[PDB]
């Protein structure tokens, strides 16, 4: 990944919010980094950027409780939303424009992949993985009861298995509590080995479960 | 706050559909891009300055339009570009800049049938006091489906949740998780769990089943 997003995942209201945008490799480009949030089935919504020169520029909303930086010796930009509720609950991405500018949408040609923020007075629970074991054939993983949503990483075989693979949405279950599945299929010939990694930031739980028939 | 119509479009494979943008103030210096974002990814760049292609998409996407009105057409609608579409303009140099609310593409294609398997509660589950099984519908299109859980032949109401995939890059088909849960002794009190799924593609209900042990 180019831009490796950081945040705490799961924040309580009255909080401040400090989320992390690092340039993981070198790019000879001057460039510039916007800040955007994506509320829970809505659309893109402009934070506010940081141009080639070091100019912020801050969207109407977010002018009174956001303040954007940049830490150059870690190639590491900041932002920072006081205040937090529950209307903040949002992904955050943080994206290049490569023209340097720090005021526009028009050419983000880079984008990191988004840290789930979630605001909720409700307190975090990491999950718990279990197999899903095959009777083609298909076997999978269900991680069960964790909160908040996300931050939370699916990947097979520490990332070597990606064809037919499909993680499913996390679905809140009646006890307040999110179980997820993920699911691969494979030909019947499983001897080889079925290893999913599951990550869940929030509760630092970074648990690698084999599934065997 | 620009304004994107429709607010989504389906369409078969192979067909040309129209994405049309507008703003009330005109785009300064023709910066007007257009975004994908498939699920759980973030936005991706299609075009730039109106109508100029990214590196690596296909050249059967294409931008048009001046001032406040805009199009992205796709002239050969294809399984991976199921995704939202957004617009986004700046129109000065000081901070007024926007996305626009975005338009859902669903793509069209034949009746499949899924492919059902079923997932007994692992050991290390039963450990605890609860139980989860799961029924696995893979590829299947359209999305409507009915599952429906037995134990012991009696139908269950209240206890399952289920979980939709987005249609897929490759085959536009679906996939869907139906998770039964029950308590570690209801579990153990009943001998077969069966899921049965009805569906356009099946002459008749598929029912899979397990017996507990």
């Amino acid at each position: 990944v180019q831009l490796v997003e950081s945040g705490p995942g799961c924040v309580k209201p009255s909080e401040t919010l400090s989320l992390t945008c690092t340039v993981s490799r070198f790019s000879l480009i001057g460039y510039a980094i916007t800040w955007i949030r994506q509320p829970p089935g809505k659309g893109l919504e402009w934070i506010g950027g940081i141009s080639s020169a070091a100019t912020t520029f801050y969207s109407s909303w977010a002018k009174s409780r956001v303040t954007i930086s940049v830490d150059t010796s870690k190639n590491q930009f900041s932002l920072k939303l006081s205040s937090v509720t529950a209307a903040d609950t949002a992904v955050y991405y943080c994206a290049r424009d490569p023209r340097g500018y720090g005021a526009a949408l028009d050419r983000l040609d880079l984008w990191g992949q988004g840290t789930c923020v979630t605001v909720s007075s409700f307190s975090t629970k990491g999950p718990s993985v279990f197999p899903l074991a095959p009777s083609t054939a298909a076997l999978g993983c269900l991680v069960k009861d964790y909160f908040c949503e996300c931050p939370v990483t699916v990947s097979w075989n520490s990332g070597a298995l990606t064809s037919g693979v499909h993680t499913f949405p996390a679905v809140l279950q009646s006890s307040g509590l999110y179980s997820l599945s993920s699911v691969v299929t494979v030909p019947s010939s499983s001897l080889q080995t079925y290893i999913c990694n599951v990550n869940h930031k929030p509760s630092n739980t970074k648990v690698d479960k084999k599934v065997e028939p | 706050q620009m304004t994107q119509s429709p607010s989504s479009l389906s369409a078969s494979v192979g067909d040309r559909v129209t994405i049309t943008c507008q703003s009330i103030k005109s785009v300064y210096n023709n910066r007007l891009g257009w975004y994908q974002q498939k699920c759980g990814k973030a936005p991706k760049l299609l075009i730039y300055e109106t109508s100029i292609l990214t590196s690596g998409v296909p050249s059967r996407f294409s931008g048009s339009g001046s001032g406040t009105d805009f199009t992205l057409t796709i002239s050969s609608l294809q399984c991976e570009d199921f995704a939202t579409y957004y617009c986004a303009g700046g129109f000065d140099r000081s901070g007024d800049t926007t996305f626009g609310q975005g338009t859902k593409v669903e793509i069209k294609r034949t009746v499949a049938a899924p492919s059902v398997f079923i997932f007994p509660p692992s050991d290390e589950q039963l450990k605890s006091g609860t139980a989860s099984v799961v029924c696995l519908l893979n590829n299947f299109y359209p999305r409507e489906a009915k599952v429906q859980w037995k134990v012991d032949n009696a139908l269950q109401s209240g206890n399952s949740q289920e979980s939709v995939t987005c249609q897929d890059s490759k085959d536009c088909t679906y996939s869907l998780s139906s998770t039964l849960t029950l308590s570690k002794a209801d579990y153990e009190k009943h001998k077969v769990y069966a899921c049965e799924v009805t569906h356009q593609g099946l002459s008749s209900p598929v029912t899979k089943s397990f017996n507990r042990g």
